[PDB]
């Protein structure tokens, strides 16, 4: 994931978890109820 | 399980570019409703039937 010098690790999804989402979407899935 | 679709993987790379070489001119079409079927009830005879 080398893309010129952007940092993609907080889009891309994370392979690190059984919901495969970027930890953005990881924190909007834990704030709307 | 419903497939979202096939799995195409780019060839990403530093100094790697597509440039095409032909086109197809495509025509397709957008079905757009635009109007409506303009009706009016009489309240007497509906609701009062002769």
């Amino acid at each position: 994931k080398y893309f010129g010098g952007f940092n993609f690790s907080q889009i891309l999804p994370d392979p690190s978890k059984p919901s495969k989402r970027s930890p953005i979407e990881d924190l909007l899935f834990n704030k709307v109820t | 399980t419903m497939s979202l679709g096939a799995e195409n993987s780019v060839a990403y790379s530093n100094n790697s570019i597509a440039i095409p070489t032909n086109f197809t001119i495509s025509v397709t079409t957008e079905i757009l409703p635009v109007s409506m079927t303009k009706t009016s009830v009489d309240c007497t005879m509906y609701i009062c039937g002769d």
